[PDB]
């Protein structure tokens, strides 16, 4: 019955290749080994679409399921370290690390986070998001000498670990209040009663659940690991383990607590109306762009549960094609953030004026993922948004719609003004690139997929809303397995 | 365990009987001799143990015949 | 009979509980380190009471044996003799901790008694090392395969973490603008 | 209820076995009249692999224990588990960690 | 006060078996160097035991100046309660056992790794500098030596189809030799034997500091009642270990028919008085007959081997013990 | 590999195969000792 | 000792937890105090596992994996202290406020 | 209390030092495992022998000369009565001579033979210490034979030659030994030419050239193992 785990155990082969070619040949293998990755990765996504047609087993004696959302999320996640490997190459192999040990890393928080998505038992969601959660603390605290990433690093793990023993709270309960029933459908047939227990079960999983998606009282470790980390780890942090906690979301409270419906549909109200208030405008008084980008993520966690709380198969729906857009907009401003920062040091905001004469691949490119976040058309975040509020428009919700509408604007501010000093500023008001540009190569070390990476992301941000039936197609089909 | 038939065979009767053999071959016994000697000694030493003071090994006083 | 259960119940319930406040409050960290082994050993306790006999034996392993020795470990590495004793650093913000833990501590007891638990008049634990194995490999062989992948990358990471660098601490690899051996390239920077 | 057999006698022999180094100790209480350690990161190390192979014997205790009830399917599957910690161990030597 | 009457009598083999050791040790050692051993004590040295432990107790026990005082004193006291509390495991004899548990030989490497955290609140507690470099090597040579004993005894109890240690040397009571684990196992009997060794035995152990790496190894500052538990109290693990060597692989209680000549370790006649109480304690105790062979082989051992350095001793446990403990138990099992 | 360590350790396992007997073979010797206070040595 | 007298000390061992967790100055005083909040909820687990469904214990290999998952963040949490310690000489949860707004 | 900081630890060997070599204190620091520095603190047992010559005469002077190299004994009674006998002219009869060369001869074999029971015990095997002091009883007993005492304090060589000629069943009594000794030096040769562990404690351990070796000032089998092939008796 183990056929439906075969996308995860490429990349378990796939781990243990680029790590044994670290100890064989010892860094002469990096010319080689991130290529091998990639190849893992989409031979992890080549064989999804075999598994697409499959009428959705319930696999691994029901603690594993195959259904058509477990097959979209295990899909992100995996294309979110294929876009990290393609920035990675250099920017570690820069800092004079081992790049055979970053990655094996990475592709097992990858692993952790397709392990999230199709769970089924109250054990193996907790396993999971374990070891998603523990590689995401050794990946931002990876450069070791840093003073910067040394204090991210422990942010991170006493939160987290935190955050894990209140999820591990509400794990325990919900095995004690149905009686015995580790696996999500035997629970919900045995609790139906709406009592206390229930509800601090409900409440403890949610601290455990909207942390790593960073809703907003549980938001604080975003911006000071966001600054902290490696770029390419906050890469994935953003999209990866946010994709992995809105799978997790919907595996959980869909099918744990059908029977109290009404209360976190409210809890994730209050997470929603306050997360694009604090998203937003606090990104305003932000210097750095690694921690501009870091409040965006709160707040675009935002728009994300307005289709969650509205309770519709237009609702899940929403959210699942928000993400899919979501992935090709902070892989593209994360890669332009890379490649400014490998050129010239210290990447912040006040550093980029001046470019547009220099690196117009750069400032294209950043400009048209800095601008789909922000919801101008006719980019991917402007269809994007469009189907959230249609979709909070269809079934009450006429007050989430606005929040997230008068918040959009203030969203336009921040991102702007990367775009404002990029291509506005004239050639007698530039800092850094004063004729200190590196006269600009792509024929270094990794560069050129850095360069792949890029212009394949920002033609699937202009190009993924204009041909966004295709992909509202594939959403769609994958929200009929959703009660 | 036994009040007094079968204990007494094994802490008094039996080692007061080594004792006299520990006296006799100890240091005139063979490479074969010794190391079952060792073995009687790590088998009956709470019974070796009671009878500890009472024996003492100590050469007999010589005659002075020159 | 039965009132020895209860009476070594409630005096490995205040073992814990007595070493648990000397893991937090105590003022010196060794002596904090020291007894959460006895938090570790009294809850293993506690599990051979809850006819649980595999999962104390293989408490004392991990817990006491390999987590605890490993804390004393890394606090015989970090001593340095310097506590600075600065207490009132900023703000009584401790006094706001013992309202929250008070707090959840109140909240869960109202929802420990008052919630029906549909307990069973069976006996327990037949031999539970045999189906606790039959566990592993039918229906908990995934998180248990995923085990093996968790430690695994917990001993690349933890050494890539913790080692020295003694292979190269002056290493300028290359440059297009500067950067430092092992950080990231982002230089520190006030607007 | 307490369906575990054998441990009446642990009680009893958890205190006695206690009651001789404090009674003994106490026996005797009545009859007697540039300070550094350097911080070397090899006592962490060398700490860090058993509990990473502490961990993994624990997971081996009920294979071993009920294997020969279980088959040949729950042997591939535990060697998967042996496999792979293999690969942690390579690592530890190559890497330097058990160096001292 | 230990209304046990099994609990008594093995409270008493666990404190007879001590003093056979250090009796042992003093005379096999005196012996590989040719010389008498202890003499002019009891008949030939059998109170040495008695005397040196005694001498211990009348010592004022005095504390170094500035020290930890509740870690000191329960330093020692960490070091010796698991390691007598592991005697409940043994079922020396057919018509004896203390408490039949459901596993205990993995309580009793459970109980065993307590003993690091006893090196540790001793060699830091006593609170000079040789003392936390002479604790952390003992608690880091412990350390090593463990993963390969467990898993020694994880191929053991993969042909024994439990854990509970009668139900170990019940397989090998029906063909008496031919079914020691031994002839079964005999790549992992090995592998528990130089693990065991290394962590109780004397040649692995900078005590003495001939070698002066440290100044004499964690118990320098320890002194009187303290120090007779960090003394007779290795003995005590000298003897469970070469118990459960003497359970585990050798049969406990097992061996053929007795009705044999007098060549079998005994007197001269077939049926005398002396030969039915050492055939009736030997269907009390059988195994103190094998268990004292492995204290004279552990003893005979340190003079056989040369004092190999701690650059060296966990470059045998992690890198040769361990792997050699890994594919001993799939060549037990089937691959 | 599977193949060496069975063969690696072979050539100092019967190193002290062949150091037992000599330290076993000792102990057959005869103890050469002069006990003090009962055989007292001549001087010269 | 009934099932609800095992819960409110797994509800107490908790929440001692939590007041070393944001109380404790020490960096690795917040470790250990991570540590007793990943014993409670085995405290809660195996009482569950004992008093229901106690034929197949669903609760005590549950049980076994949340010592596995704390002892491996145990072994990554002090990795990342052991990392400051070296570049910030001491540990001290009050000086490690630099990313700060 | 202890702390554990990031400097080179210095450690002090003690001036107890539980060995048979005498009262050294070495202040030697680590860094890890190499050390990096180290000095001597000597003079311990200092008790004035330079300042009690002055007050001496030759044959009061005899006595106190074998407690310098107290391992040997006449090596030192040997430079002493060699101070005037090679000054003031007096004949050395050839019977002496003679004489003086076996006892020199087997004060440097008893010298190796207590160089050798520590050193093996220091580089491993540890049982071997027990069976060399049994090869060492037998020169101190021909030694008690001819001399007053065993191995130090006889006052043996005078001015003049020897003090008194050997006892009787003396010659035929080292042949028993000196030829029974000598299959044990190739015994003691197999310990560290065999055995790749003790090899594997002394290559390249605690190296020098030649060129240092003669200008540090050294001689003896600290010289020769330098390759300088420098004997004062051929010399």
């Amino acid at each position: 019955n183990a056929g439906t785990i075969l996308p995860e155990t490429i990349l378990i082969v796939t781990l243990l290749v680029v790590l044994l070619a670290d100890l064989i040949q010892g860094r002469q293998a990096d010319r080689w080994t991130p290529y091998f990755a990639i190849v893992g990765l989409g031979g992890a996504i080549a064989t999804m679409i075999p598994l697409w047609t499959q009428p959705a087993t319930i696999s691994f004696f029901g603690s594993f399921i195959s259904d058509h959302l477990s097959l979209f999320f295990r899909g992100l996640i995996a294309l979110s370290a294929l876009g990290t490997i393609l920035m990675s190459i250099r920017y570690v192999e820069q800092t004079g690390s081992s790049l055979g040990e970053f990655m094996t890393i990475l592709l097992t928080a990858t692993v952790g986070g397709m392990f999230i998505a199709g769970a089924q038992e109250l054990v193996f969601i907790f396993v999971a998001l374990e070891t998603l959660s523990i590689a995401s603390y050794l990946l931002t605290g990876y450069t070791k000498r840093d003073s910067r990433s040394n204090e991210a690093a422990l942010k991170y793990l006493l939160i987290g670990a935190a955050s894990s023993a209140i999820f591990l709270y509400g794990s325990s309960l919900l095995y004690g209040l149905s009686g015995g029933h580790t696996q999500l459908p035997a629970i919900a047939q045995a609790l139906s009663s709406e009592s206390l227990g229930l509800v601090v079960a409900l409440v403890f999983v949610i601290a455990g659940i909207s942390f790593k998606i960073s809703a907003v009282p549980f938001h604080q470790w975003t911006p000071d690991v966001y600054e902290g980390a490696p770029t390419p780890v906050v890469a994935f942090l953003s999209v990866g383990s946010k994709a992995a906690g809105f799978a997790l979301a919907i595996r959980f409270l869909t099918l744990a607590f059908p029977s109290v419906t009404d209360q976190w549909q409210l809890i994730f109200t209050v997470l929603a109306i306050l997360s694009m208030i604090l998203g937003n405008v606090v990104a305003l008084a932000q210097t750095s762009m690694k921690r501009m980008l870091a409040y965006s993520s709160i707040g675009q966690a935002g728009f994300v549960m307005i289709g969650f709380v509205v309770g519709t198969e237009a609702g899940y729906a929403s959210m699942l094609f928000y993400l899919l857009v979501y992935l090709f907009m902070n892989l593209g401003a994360f890669t332009c953030v890379i490649l400014f920062s490998l050129r010239t040091g210290t990447d912040q905001i006040s550093e980029y004026a001046g470019l547009y004469q220099k690196d117009p691949l750069l400032t294209l490119g950043l400009s048209l993922c800095l601008l789909s976040l922000g919801g101008i058309p006719p980019l991917a975040g402007f269809f994007g948004k469009i189907y959230l509020f249609w979709a909070g428009w269809q079934a009450g919700a006429y007050g989430l719609v606005l929040l997230g509408l008068l918040t959009s604007v203030i969203s336009i501010y921040y991102y702007i003004r990367v775009v404002k000093m990029m291509v506005v500023k004239e050639p007698q008001e530039m800092s850094e690139a004063v004729r200190n540009y590196p006269e600009v190569s792509w024929s270094s070390f990794g560069l050129r997929p850095l360069q792949v990476g890029l212009v394949m992301t920002v033609i699937a941000t202009s190009l993924a809303g204009i041909l966004a039936n295709p992909l509202f197609n594939l959403v769609n089909t994958a929200v009929w397995d959703v009660p | 365990g036994v009040y007094g038939a079968l204990a007494g065979l094994y802490l008094l009767v039996v080692p007061a009987i080594v004792y006299a053999y520990l006296n006799a071959r100890w240091y005139v016994a063979s490479s074969f001799e010794r190391a079952f000697m060792y073995f009687l000694v790590t088998f009956f030493f709470p019974g070796l143990l009671l009878l500890a003071p009472f024996i003492n090994f100590r050469p007999q006083p010589r005659s002075l015949n020159s | 009979a039965t009132l020895t259960q209860t009476i070594t119940f409630f005096a490995l319930a205040a073992a814990v509980i007595i070493a648990a406040l000397g893991v937090v409050l105590l003022d010196n960290v060794v002596y904090s380190a020291f007894l959460l082994g006895g938090v570790f050993l009294s809850i293993a306790g506690l599990y051979i009471l809850m006819n649980a006999d595999f999962v104390s034996a293989a408490q004392i392993l991990i817990y006491v044996g390999a987590v605890n020795v490993l804390i004393l470990f890394a606090i015989m590495l970090v001593n340095k003799r310097e506590t600075y004793t600065p207490v009132p650093g900023r703000w009584l913000r401790q006094g706001g901790a013992a309202v929250v833990s008070l707090g959840v501590f109140a909240l869960l007891t109202k929802m420990i008694l008052q919630t029906p638990w549909q307990l069973s008049s069976v006996p327990p634990t037949p031999d539970s090392i045999t189906t606790i194995g039959q566990h592993f490999f039918s229906d908990f062989l995934l998180p248990f395969e995923l085990a093996s992948v968790l430690l695994l990358m917990a001993l690349i990471g933890a050494v890539v973490l913790a080692r020295r660098e003694l292979v190269l601490e002056p290493e300028p690899i290359l440059g297009e603008e500067v950067v430092p051996p092992l950080e990231l390239p982002e230089r520190p920077r006030e607007p | 209820v307490f369906v575990l057999s054998g441990y009446e006698y642990f009680l009893g022999f958890l205190i006695i076995c206690s009651l001789v180094p404090v009674l003994a100790l106490a026996a005797s209480a009545l009859l007697r009249p540039g300070a550094w350690i350097q911080f070397n990161v090899r006592y962490y190390m060398f700490a860090l692999v058993f509990v990473i192979f502490d961990v993994e014997t624990v997971f081996l205790y009920p294979w071993a224990v009920a294997f020969h009830q279980l088959g040949l399917l729950a042997f591939i599957e535990a060697l998967i588990f042996i496999a792979i910690l293999v690969v942690a161990l390579v690592y530890a030597w190559r890497k330097r960690a058990l160096e001292w | 006060l230990w209304l046990p009457l099994p609990m008594l009598m093995m409270l008493i083999v666990a404190t007879v078996g001590v003093l056979v050791a250090v009796w042992l040790e003093r005379k096999i050692s005196a012996a590989v160097q040719q010389r008498i051993g202890p003499e002019y004590i009891g008949p030939l040295g059998i109170l040495a035991p008695l005397a040196d432990g005694l001498k211990l107790i009348f010592k004022e026990d005095v504390l170094p100046a500035n020290s930890d005082r509740w870690l000191f004193t329960l330093g020692p006291a960490v070091v010796v309660i698991p390691v007598f509390l592991s005697y409940i495991i043994v079922p020396f004899g057919q018509n004896l056992l203390i408490s039949n548990l459901a596993m205990g030989v993995f309580l009793w490497i459970a109980l065993s790794s307590i003993a690091p955290i006893g090196l540790l609140m001793a060699g830091y507690a006593s609170n000079n500098k040789y003392s936390l470099l002479g604790g952390l090597r003992a608690a880091a040579q412990s350390i090593s030596y463990e993963i390969p004993l467990a898993l020694a005894v994880l191929a053991v109890a993969m042909m024994s189809n439990g854990l509970g240690t009668v139900e170990i040397v019940e397989q090998q009571s029906q063909y008496g030799i031919l079914s020691w684990n031994v002839w079964r196992q005999p790549i992992g009997f090995l592998v528990f034997w130089i693990a065991a060794l290394a962590e109780c035995e004397r040649l692995p152990f900078d005590l003495p500091e001939a070698e002066e790496e440290l100044v004499a190894g964690y118990q320098t500052e320890y002194a009187g009642m303290k120090f007779a538990l960090f003394y007779l109290g290795a003995y005590v693990n000298l003897v469970l270990s070469a118990l459960l060597v003497s359970v585990l692989y050798f049969g406990g209680w097992s061996f053929p028919i007795p009705l044999e000549t007098i060549a079998n370790l005994l007197g001269v006649s077939e049926t005398n008085p002396f030969l039915q109480i050492a055939f009736a304690v030997l269907g009390i105790t059988m195994t103190l007959i094998k268990a004292y062979f492995f204290v004279f082989l552990a003893i005979l051992l340190r003079w056989t081997v040369p004092r190999v350095r701690i650059d060296q001793l966990l470059d045998l446990g992690w890198k040769f013990l361990l792997p050699v403990g890994l594919v001993n138990l799939l060549l037990t099992a089937g691959l | 590999q599977i193949t060496n360590y069975a063969k690696e350790a072979v050539q100092s396992a019967k190193y002290i195969g062949q150091g037992l007997s000599v330290t076993f073979d000792h102990m057959r010797r005869r103890p050469i000792t002069v006990q003090y206070p009962y055989e007292k040595l001549i001087p010269s | 000792m009934q099932l609800t007298y095992v819960l409110i000390l797994a509800a107490l061992l908790f929440c001692i937890g939590i007041y070393g967790l944001v109380t404790s100055r020490n960096a690795v005083r917040v470790l250990m105090s991570i540590e007793l909040l990943l014993n409670a909820v085995n405290l809660n687990l195996i009482g569950f596992a004992n008093y229901l469904d106690g034929q197949q214990i669903k609760g005590q290999v549950f049980a076994v994996f949340v010592i596995t998952v704390a002892a491996a963040e145990a072994a990554v949490g002090l990795a990342i202290i052991l990392a400051i310690y070296r570049n910030r000489d001491t540990v001290d949860m009050e000086k490690f406020n630099l990313l700060k707004w | 209390k202890i702390e554990t900081r990031t400097e080179p630890m210095v450690i002090n060997m003690g001036p107890h030092h539980p060995s048979m070599h005498g009262v050294l204190r070495l202040m030697v620091t680590l860094d890890g495992e190499d050390v990096i520095d180290c000095e001597p603190v000597i003079g311990y047992l200092h008790r004035g022998m330079e300042k009690i010559a002055e007050n001496r005469t030759n044959i009061m002077f005899i006595p106190y000369v074998s407690r310098w190299d107290y391992a040997a004994g006449m090596f030192n009674e040997a430079v002493t009565v060699n101070a005037p006998e090679k000054l003031a002219g007096i004949p050395v009869p050839k019977r002496a001579s003679y004489i003086r060369v076996i006892m020199l001869e087997l004060n440097r074999i008893a010298n190796h033979l207590l160089w050798l029971g520590p050193f093996l015990a220091d580089v491993g095997a540890q049982t071997p210490f027990f069976y060399i002091f049994r090869e060492r009883e037998y020169i101190y007993d021909l030694f008690e034979a001819a001399t007053g005492m065993r191995f130090i304090n006889n006052n043996y060589f005078r001015i003049g030659g020897v003090a008194a000629d050997l006892t009787y069943g003396w010659v035929t009594k080292c042949r028993d030994f000196c030829d029974y000794f000598l299959p044990k030096v190739d015994e003691y040769e197999r310990l560290i030419t065999n055995n790749p562990i003790f090899v594997r404690r002394l290559q390249g351990v605690g190296k020098i050239s030649r060129e240092e070796a003669i200008n540090w000032g050294l001689s003896g089998p600290m010289l020769r193992a330098s390759g300088v092939k420098w004997d004062l008796r051929k010399v």
